[PDB]
């Protein structure tokens, strides 16, 4: 994804978090996301449980969560 | 490049629209009720489906979800043969 975003999502700013989500909505062809539900930095985004994501993005929250978790694993691997 | 069914041969090129058409075809093929709610459980494209584990399919469709997973994997497998 955008090279501007730091490798470790846990270090993302609030705006980095929004870029990631907008990129995901396009990349996965997701329905309009309610960004009011995601006004948070990377630290907190990464703490959302799968169910948390599910509530904020019904239908694809689990996919988004897994992608995010994978990006974290990756920031290390 | 589309297959017999109107769907692109490579599942990774599937838009959400393609995913929905594939779901409707699977319902018809498997003799499952064709409902508007089935596709609503999958508001995503093929790229997203590639990331879905069997567990995520069953969660959405407990009755028949494994056939969806199985069918998508078969399509993806032959596609990767590029």
């Amino acid at each position: 994804l955008p090279p501007s975003l730091p490798s470790d999502p846990r270090l993302w700013s609030r705006e980095d978090v929004l870029v990631f989500l907008r990129f995901c909505v396009r990349e996965f062809d997701l329905p309009k996301l309610d960004f009011d539900l995601f006004q948070m930095n990377g630290k907190r985004l990464c703490l959302l449980t799968r169910a948390d994501f599910g509530h904020r993005c019904p239908g694809a929250g689990d996919v988004l969560h897994n992608v995010l978790q994978m990006l974290i694993i990756e920031s290390h691997s | 490049p589309l297959g017999s069914d109107g769907l692109p041969l490579d599942p990774r090129d599937w838009t959400r629209a393609d995913v929905w058409k594939w779901l409707i075809n699977m319902a018809v093929s498997e003799g499952l009720e064709v409902t508007a709610e089935l596709p609503q459980k999958f508001p995503m494209n093929g790229k997203a489906l590639c990331l879905m584990s069997l567990d995520m399919y069953l969660c959405r469709v407990p009755v028949g979800g494994k056939m969806l997973y199985r069918d998508f994997r078969v399509r993806l497998a032959r596609a990767m043969s590029r």
